DNA sequence: TTGAAAGCGACCGCCAGGGGCACAATTTT
DNA sequence: TTTTGTGCCCCTGGCGGTCGCTTTCAAGTT
């Protein structure tokens, strides 16, 4: 149920909104990894509500993403060096 | 499910087109603004009493998302809740047996019953001898009043506490908690988590569509509500002090306290922010169900005990509270 | 007594030592100030998305004082309510009065009564009877039957509505109510209209702490909000039905109506945005009747928070007429 | 069995060294997707013959990069809107 | 998991530890491709492509067989990565070829292996000669005797073919390397480029491809290969040719030019290897396994299997299908 | 006879609708487009690492035309071998003569009377022994047997290598020659030396089509190349021990040699780039004071031995080893 | 009409934060 | 003696890869 998700476009005025909406997105969802890179752990109901979301705003001529579904012990083995490993607690302040 | 906690007071959320930023620095730079999702998120609390854009509060609650206000302290003050309910068959029930007390003694006799019970079974948990309390437990079922009652929680709950310091140790003294501000630096710490508990609780009965303001125990003329006391009292002994217990084994034994003004033993910043991160690992509890093998957190029981009070309401159904030995 | 409302989302609200200062600013001006007391108010009205301290909230509910979140236009969103509150007795009249049809019936015929007078008072606005008219009113008071009732509003209406045909004229048809779906113009301006009173009613009892599916004369099915709907017919007569009757003789148009599609009749964006105009509009006037300053859109905050005093203190609900 | 990785590196000419030999590294152990991004479909001992490269070479005080491990009825569930879908087929031309 | 180039037009570098290949079309007149290393076993050349000597010693640092090819198919020649260094293996295949007893009990083997896959075959596309032809062979007690043996029963399985293939291609006779025929061609083609794999197997277990027990070594051609490519000259090159001209490469194609030589078209050599390769990722029951082991890697099991039956003297069971 | 060498990495070979065309860089020019024609060639050498045409395998591998690939140095990576080669016929003999003792004996004398010899004529260039030499050899081809021979070996190392002391000098010690590890830092160059010999000669064994791996001395077991190492024994005298006193009179010293590091000598890495200076140099002589022909250098002189015993096994040839 | 690797040192498609300046009302039972 | 989100620019700036350029070349650790 971990959903992590990538997104690589043009500088296109009218892409570059894309993208710049998009990030504007996903950290309204999940956390940031990468520029072109977010780690969504999250439940499905909520991902209908997201999936509903991108295929009603792209441009598949001239768009490009690929997407990665990852259960706990898929997700274990993801040995990292310069970065932590994900992980989704409850949040303080 | 991910909650949210705020403690600073300069903090500020706004909206941007999906989702929250945070302002902190507070004039050192440019405030620090730090990106926050909402979409994951199922419950938010507020201390400090940060300011908020309107804009974006109107955003939580097309999502689902209860508000709760509380005090540098602890204290509960107040909770703005999202869409409710519209089941008036329900809460016409839940009142139109609220005036036939012969119903309302036959469901306290069970919250108390599986409360001062939930004590009992608690206190052989940490290793007390006999803190004679069964007989007390079930000593209720032959009582059929409420005045009979209330002054037995209080004898129970004085029973409770009076436990408590052997329980303890020598690093801090309590000999009773008092309803006044805490003139007791612990007490403080139980208007905490007391005063934070009512946030998951008032909840619940949000989702039920149930009336907070009509109870069975606490009758609704002291403008209190009384479904969340009713039921919040099943869980003041094992969630919130149960927690105390829990850290005050490890963490927190001293220095992280203040007093100022009134005596008014205060906590200290940074200090709150240890005490959650066991509330929240509290609630990140499984536990079993003993009742069937459920497994369910005890996030999600209170949830639950609301939907089946409803049952009991509606179809009939037996309501055995939580028990644990 | 007074309390405190806010419309414009160019509103900063803090806490000065121990009291609140307002801070305005508008058009060819900037921050207007004006500190402001406590221990007068009981409730606390945001209408468009002012930023608020949060230092406020804090000294509200640490006092017991309800704080609403709403539209410039009214619509409901949120309140934020604290933990003392004198809600509970108010719910058990509000109960209490459902299962005694004595106080039931009594209030029902007050609702009715004051939907009844403001339509043969509303085409004595517009003249159609002519009639010194009598509105038959006191004939609803004389009963001793809810059945008997609830049948004489489907009298009036079809008496109401078959008087709009010589009302209107020969460019638009109507000869009765049509609810969802209408397949007439007209018929779902009414729907439409009927239902962004929904909005401003929706609004009025969370601010007195009601249960809005709890009602008395709507029977409570369904989540039905009845106690809106119960309010809501004391102004069916009154804001719809005068607002529509007053731009109809001037700019809508079956070109602004969309034709036929499926079965609806739904309008184009370019009318769903006038219609609010008139309608706004008329949200901010009023006289009274006792001589007292009221908008349309305070009227009814009021009419609430006297039924709650008729269930909380017993009082009359003497219901709003022209 | 199916390594995908990533990195996203400085602009530093100390690095970008770093990165656009690694650039020309996973082109020898699998295929490009994305900017940071390669996916490389591969056995075990291919692995050692590739982590070895890599703790032998980064500077994490420095850098940052992820890695996730994919099993194939993971992968099944994966999904793209711009691009193809993953294979590792014998290359003809 | 293999690598296949058709264009002399493409010269091929090493990068860092990864390929590239250098396609010129002429829109720019060259194309930079980049291509992994890491992952392949395998390679073959058809035409006679451009190579740097500097990456060779990166494949074969890596374990990695060149093989060599032709427009046509014909095979040529391999350059092989490290060689193993089990020579008392490589004895043992010697002191059994000139003990032909040994050599005899062995050669009974293959061809138990060969016309069984065939008869099983023709059952396998439908047909019905050849298992009394078949055990036969054991009742043989020479070799002489046997080596005529597979050409009659070659003879007599290629004469069988028109029956089962239909009316569209034509079989009288053929010529290893003249291409009277198309799939006369096709078979220098996959008899061809069948020793890629074979030449390979070899090169693992260590053992000498010049040295064999049917053909005497004595014609400068490595015969352990041959001996043991029998075995497989039936069942994959046999068998893919007849399930690809199963609506696929049918004519259109194998252009006539050179009197006596009928060659593809590009894009179907490039369409002809694709089955090749559904072979070699077809798995197979193996009878005695039950379940598992790809063709391609069955023949490196024959040759283990073989090293294994003259140094620790087990069984050689061929394989046979049904 | 003959066949093509190629030492400069500059060279890229084409066709020339039947044959090849050399097109060499040559520092200042282009110089030497030289043309070759085919009919001449059976085998092809590429030594360090230049372009070729695939268009010359495809119209090479036709005919049987092995092509190797080496290093500048000479080490082998890899061949290209077609179908048509006549080593079968090889390795027979090879085998043949592994079981047949006569031919095996008749052989390991040769390697052995090919070594002694350049002994005592290494001694008589390095002065050591005295005049005229001609010491235990025609001593050995009158013997009958392996084990009187394999102590012979044994014994003139010994009687060889206890000599040196006495060549070498003060600034240097030897005992005896020590395999691995090397705990006199000479016996490190010979364990170091013998290996770069390996490599000249682990080229010259695949050119032939041999296996390596059976040999006739030294017993096949343990993968150990032993038709290599009956080679290395005729130039372990004369390249390697070369090489070693020609520098030591020059170059290295124990400013280099690592000092006991685990026991051990090892090298710097400044020396061992030092090292081959000389020793390829080395590779570049051979006027063969028997007039028998001229053009021949160290390096290549190897791949005749090699081939000339392939013809002794496939054509019954004489194996007249290499001496001084 | 000139052989290969690696190794630098520069031109363009991806990435984000940062700084201003136009906006602002919903049902359709 | 203070100020609410939603785009639509430029621009400064930490990424990402291709294209076009002078020196490399040789090895075992028996």
């Amino acid at each position: 149920m971990l959903y992590l998700i990538i997104y690589d476009v043009p500088a296109t005025k009218a892409g570059n909104k894309r993208r710049t909406r998009l990030f504007d997105l996903l950290s309204g969802y999940g956390k940031w990894r990468q520029f072109s890179v977010f780690e969504c752990f999250l439940s499905v109901k909520q991902f209908a509500k997201l999936q509903t979301a991108m295929e009603k705003l792209i441009k598949l001529d001239e768009d490009a993403v690929c997407i990665y579904v990852l259960d706990e012990n898929t997700v274990q083995r993801t040995i990292t060096y310069g970065t932590p490993q994900p992980e989704k607690p409850g949040s303080i302040i | 499910m991910s909650t949210l906690y705020l403690t600073q007071p300069d903090a500020v959320l706004s909206k941007k087109h999906e989702a929250f930023h945070v302002a902190l620095k507070q004039e050192d730079g440019s405030w620090k603004k730090q990106p926050i999702p909402a979409q994951t998120l199922e419950d938010i609390v507020l201390l400090g009493y940060p300011s908020i854009t309107g804009e974006a509060l109107g955003y939580a609650l097309e999502l689902g998302l209860p508000v709760h206000y509380l005090t540098q302290f602890g204290k509960y003050v107040g909770s703005a809740l999202p869409s409710e309910s519209r089941n008036g068959q329900l809460r016409l029930a839940q009142f139109r047996a609220h005036e036939d007390p012969i119903q309302r003694l036959d469901i306290v006799k069970a919250f108390v019953k599986g409360k001062v019970h939930n004590q009992y079974n608690l206190l052989y948990r940490r290793g007390q001898v006999d803190n004679p309390l069964k007989g007390r437990g079930k000593l209720v079922m032959r009582q059929q009043t409420l005045e009979q009652v209330r002054g037995i929680e209080g004898l129970a709950a004085r029973e409770y506490f009076a436990s408590w310091q052997e329980m303890l140790g020598h690093e801090w003294t309590f000999t009773g908690r008092f309803r006044r501000p805490p003139t007791d630096p612990v007490n403080a710490l139980l208007s905490f988590g007391y005063g934070l508990l009512r946030t998951q609780v008032t909840a619940a009965v949000h989702i039920a569509g149930l009336d907070p303001y009509i109870g069975f125990l606490h009758e609704t003329t002291r403008g209190q509500p009384a479904m969340i006391l009713d039921l919040m009292e099943e869980f003041r002994a094992l969630v919130a002090d149960s927690v105390v217990l829990t850290v005050l084994k490890q963490r927190e034994i001293q220095r992280q306290d203040f007093t100022e003004s009134l005596g008014a033993f205060r906590l200290t910043d940074s200090a709150t922010k240890t005490f959650l991160g066991a509330f929240d690992r509290k609630l990140s509890s499984e536990f079993k169900h003993p009742i069937f093998n459920y497994k369910c957190t005890y996030r999600r029981a209170i949830e639950l005990q609301a939907r089946l009070l409803a049952r009991h309401l509606q179809e009939g159904v037996v309501y055995e509270p939580l028990v644990i030995r």
